[PDB]
């Protein structure tokens, strides 16, 4: 019973080093491909800058005519998309300006 | 055969160790390295954007 | 692998552009409309707005002076 525990655990011992090896090339190649996918985003972010950068100057310009008129305009929108969905409450009074054609004329 | 067995248990969980500290140590790397990439267009990004403003 | 992502990110600029162009081609042609009758425009514009989104949205019509509710929350 000597012998064989010796050689088994030789044997389990010669298989784990291969293991940790394995491990060791696995953790290398998650670095590399990390660092180029981090490379990618950088470029990514660079382009993706000069576009909202040079679309800046397009909104401002044409935008800066009537400041007042374009921010109706917009906040109007916004309304609509943020209070699409059913999960609102508006709790309004009889006395609101919109509801000023609900008292007898 | 438990002192055997004990044997084999300490024999084969410090090559596992190894293994999992050098990834450790990999995946900090990894972490500084995509930092600072992120930084380089985050900021480059506000650059741009500034003159705008 | 490099020119993959470069063009990859030029897309999404040229659309930016584009998405800008178009509404910016949009509050253009409507301005002078606005400057013509402001009022007739701001009610119109208002009063369409403001049907949409009571259209959907629950509301109470409750009386003012009083200070009480309950959320109810889930």
């Amino acid at each position: 019973n000597r012998m064989r525990a010796e050689r088994e655990a030789v044997a389990r011992r010669h298989r784990s080093q291969g293991q940790e090896e394995a491990e060791k090339l696995r953790a290398t190649a998650d670095y590399e491909v990390t660092r180029t996918l981090a490379e990618a985003e950088r470029q990514g972010r660079i382009m993706r800058g000069e576009g909202d950068a040079e679309a800046a100057k397009l909104f401002a310009d044409a935008f800066s005519k009537d400041p007042d008129f374009y921010a109706f305009i917009r906040s109007l929108r916004a309304y609509e998309n943020s209070f699409s969905g059913n999960q609102d409450v508006m709790v309004m009074s009889p006395d609101s300006d919109f509801f000023r054609y609900m008292k007898t004329p | 055969q438990y002192i055997r067995e004990a044997e084999a248990y300490t024999n084969e969980v410090q090559p596992r160790a190894n293994g999992q500290a050098q990834r450790i140590l990999e995946e900090a790397r990894a972490y500084k390295a995509q930092t600072i990439l992120e930084a380089q267009g985050e900021v480059a990004r506000f650059a741009k954007l500034l003159p705008e403003y | 692998q490099a020119q993959r992502i470069l063009e990859e990110a030029r897309a999404y600029k040229a659309q930016t552009i584009l998405e800008a162009q178009g509404e910016v081609a949009r509050f253009a042609k409507l301005l002078p409309e606005y400057k013509a009758a402001p009022e007739i425009t701001r009610e119109r514009l208002y009063i369409e707005t403001m049907e949409k989104v009571l259209g959907n949205t629950r509301k109470v019509l409750v009386n003012d002076k009083g200070g009480n509710l309950m959320v109810l929350p889930l």
